[PDB]
């Protein structure tokens, strides 16, 4: 159905300790394709998706370019922050900046973000209208008053319905056999006694992909949200997602209990039983 | 593609 | 400033057979900041032959990655996952289970 290409860059202070540590990561839907951190010998934008590879040295030269401005930016962001709030010279703090668009099933723009956090809260996020701005404190007001002044919020509508879906679209074409995949989840269920009297019973979907996944119990087709143990999905490392949920099931009450799973992957929910 | 614009704070 | 302790889960990425090759992970999520220590044990010692993924984050900001290594799981061999953050008092071992 819909896709999405999401940039995160994480940019940490190390004061004494040198230049700031800073990692970019991008992914369409739930693959990662690319990767830049300062540290690495490279010095390069790589690829982490088979797909991606086969991009010519004009592609990753123009992509390692951005990806050294960027890092550049974070630099000084860093320390812009550190005046704003009137921090210390020395201790560590963390810049984050998120950008990316969404696509519908007609690979159509669908929605843009642009965001930052300092220290793990928001900074400053472009708004679902793709025109204004959410400054948190008085220290965003005066970023937002900044790239307000800079029309900032247009040039990046331009890349969001512009570059940002017309790359999605490459890479969605360019990486059919793997992005444009439904893993079906192979699914099974487990039974160990708890006590004389009660044992659970747990509801496997492996090997599924995307992450995307309903997995839930019912009791005679009643829903058990509160009484289900259920963790977050995972990822195997192999490109695929993996979830469990569990119900501790009293004597005897086995066949009252229901597994159900959705995914884009099964043409109709599973229902299993024990 | 990354967006080719330098931005700041 | 803003402090959040990490979620894990120790897990095989193929159900354990005993006897058949498979990757041990330690999926470390929702914590906040990045500076975190993650070691895969054997019968308590740290396993060398171990990577993770390239630090990323959710749309809350908090950081995940996944810790991984080549494993042959046995009968008897205990795994486990040591993770120690600003956030705990002292590391956190996971002991890993098959069934989970």
């Amino acid at each position: 159905g819909s896709h999405s290409m999401r940039y995160f860059f994480t940019s940490v202070s190390r004061p004494g300790r040198g230049e700031p540590r800073f990692i970019a990561v991008g992914y369409v839907d739930d693959t990662q394709f690319v990767r830049f951190d300062s540290d690495a010998a490279s010095q390069r934008m790589e690829p982490r998706a088979p797909w991606i590879e086969q991009e010519g040295p004009e592609y990753w030269d123009g992509e390692t370019r951005k990806v050294k401005a960027h890092s550049q930016t974070h630099r000084v962001d860093l320390g812009t922050l550190r005046g704003y709030y009137n921090q210390s010279e020395a201790g560590s703090h963390t810049v984050q900046r998120m950008y990316g668009c969404d696509v519908g099933s007609d690979w159509r723009f669908l929605r843009g973000y642009h965001q930052y956090a300092y220290d793990g809260k928001d900074y400053i996020a472009l708004k679902e209208d793709l025109r204004s701005w959410t400054a948190a404190d008085m220290a965003a007001q005066t970023t937002k008053h900044k790239w307000e002044a800079a029309h900032v919020a247009e040039q990046l509508r331009a890349y969001l319905e512009g570059t940002c879906v017309e790359w999605l679209r490459r890479y969605l074409e360019n990486g059919k056999e793997t992005l444009q995949r439904t893993d079906a989840p192979k699914t099974h269920m487990t039974h160990h006694a708890v006590s004389d009297h009660e044992a659970t019973l747990r509801c496997w979907a492996l090997s599924f992909y995307p992450a995307e996944i309903t997995l839930t119990w019912q009791r005679d087709g009643e829903d058990q949200t509160q009484d289900t143990e259920l963790v977050e999905t995972r990822p195997a490392g192999d490109g695929t997602f993996q979830k469990w949920a569990a119900v501790v099931v009293p004597s005897g009450q086995e066949q009252r209990y229901t597994c159900h799973v959705q995914h884009e992957g099964l043409p109709k929910p599973l229902t299993l039983r024990w | 593609k990354l967006w080719a614009q330098c931005v700041q704070l | 400033m803003i402090q959040r302790t990490p979620k894990i889960q120790v897990y095989s990425r193929h159900p354990a057979e005993n006897g058949k090759s498979n990757f041990l992970n330690c999926y470390v999520s929702g914590f906040h900041p990045s500076d975190i220590e993650v070691d895969l044990l054997k019968n308590g010692e740290r396993i060398e032959k171990v990577e993770h993924s390239d630090l990323s984050f959710s749309k809350d900001w908090s950081f995940y990655l996944l810790y991984y290594t080549e494993f042959t799981p046995t009968e008897k061999d205990e795994y486990a996952c040591r993770v120690n953050h600003v956030t705990l008092s002292q590391p956190k071992i996971v002991k890993w289970d098959r069934d989970m």
